[PDB]
């Protein structure tokens, strides 16, 4: 049996257009351990970032913390994108923006 | 404040590139403190206290049991694909620990897990391996008859381990041990129409163990409460929230502090 991954797009800090913050995506609950993960913005892959090591859960599951250093814009939209054995192809979560 | 020392195994069969077959970290509390893997061959810190309060001897000596516990771990694994009569990539996980609890009582585990399920669970009090299913159980049979391996497996998660969960402690105690409490808010929106839904969310506290309810009149809810994920912010901190529809009022604790938040 393969769980998919649990996948949640959100700011560090309450978010405000123009004032620097975080983006976060967390990865929870899936299994094997095989997964690749990207943050986009505007449909493109950010470079510059930061992850937490693969992580253990007492369930066996597994998770991972992907970040970026962001000022959100009302114009700009971000995104987390995931791929897992348990997905046909690469599944894209837009930040909702609080 | 209770606390725990855990260590993880994980091996995995015909690994994908990219994919070690074999990894093992160790965690107190929600805290990577150690990592080790088949492709560094290496035990190495993963908490900068760690690193500065064991010196390079204890690195040395657990990297090569390490070396000894992976080959172990890939045997094992290729024997129970053979017992399910399995082929491909199958996993193989292990989970140590114990805690301290804030009475001061003690608790420990050891599982192994089968493709992420459980598969046989260490019963410390008993002295015996609980089973899940027949290949299990030939497994636990083996095991069960070394009565000395099963004494050692009891006095190192009620002794060594708390011992050494003690020692982290101290050395991690100005990050393990701090407080930071909760920022909190209420919000209120119209979503529905008619509908009006009400938003406990909080933010910037550490330990990540927080609890959050909603209340009506001073009085338990009965309605369905909606509850976020308790997340990490990124920056040693962590957020959560919880939700209801519609006097009510969002009730949080926090180490040894209860805030009551009125809606009006
Ligand atoms: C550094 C101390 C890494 N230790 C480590 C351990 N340690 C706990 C314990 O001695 C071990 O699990 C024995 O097998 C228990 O009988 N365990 C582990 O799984 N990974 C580690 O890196």
């Amino acid at each position: 049996i393969q769980r998919t991954p649990k996948i949640q797009v959100y700011s560090r800090h309450p978010a405000e257009n123009g004032k620097s913050n975080f983006l976060n995506c967390y990865v929870s609950g899936f299994h094997p351990s095989d997964i690749e993960v990207d943050l986009l913005k505007n449909g493109e892959r950010i470079e510059k970032v930061e992850h937490s090591d693969l992580s253990f859960s007492k369930d066996w599951s597994f998770y991972l913390l992907y970040y970026t250093e962001f000022t959100p814009t009302e114009k700009d939209e971000y995104a987390c994108r995931v791929n897992h054995v348990t997905l046909s192809q690469p599944k894209i979560v837009k930040w909702d923006r609080d | 404040r209770t606390h725990s020392l855990r260590y993880f195994r994980l091996g995995v069969s015909d690994p994908i590139h990219g994919v070690p077959e074999f990894i093992s970290v160790g965690y107190v509390d929600s805290h990577p403190i150690t990592t080790y893997d088949s492709v560094t061959r290496q035990k190495e810190p993963r908490a900068p206290w760690m690193a500065e309060n064991l010196a390079p001897d204890h690195w040395e000596r657990y990297t090569q049991l390490l070396r000894g516990w992976q080959q172990m771990f890939k045997v094992e694994l290729k024997r129970l694909q053979r017992h399910y009569n399995h082929s491909g990539s199958h996993t193989y996980q292990r989970m140590i620990g114990c805690e301290l609890l804030e009475d001061g009582s003690t608790t420990g585990f050891l599982q192994y897990a089968y493709d992420g399920q459980d598969f046989l669970i260490f019963n410390k009090d008993t002295l015996s391996w609980l089973a899940v299913d027949n290949v299990a159980h030939t497994i636990k049979q083996a095991w069960e008859a070394n009565q000395h391996e099963l004494l050692y497996q009891k006095n190192w998660l009620e002794e060594e381990c708390i011992a050494w969960l003690k020692r982290f402690l101290e050395y991690g105690k100005d990050t393990l041990q701090r407080t930071e409490p909760p920022l909190v808010r209420v919000n209120r929106k119209e979503t529905f129409p008619g509908v009006t839904a009400l938003f406990c969310k909080a933010h910037g506290f550490y330990p990540p163990e927080i609890y959050m309810t909603w209340m009506k009149n001073g009085e338990e809810i009965v309605q369905e409460i909606d509850y976020g994920d308790i997340l990490p912010s990124g920056d040693g901190t962590y957020q959560a929230w919880a939700s209801i529809e519609l006097l009510y009022s969002c009730h949080v604790e926090h180490s040894g502090v209860h805030m009551v938040l009125q809606v009006p």
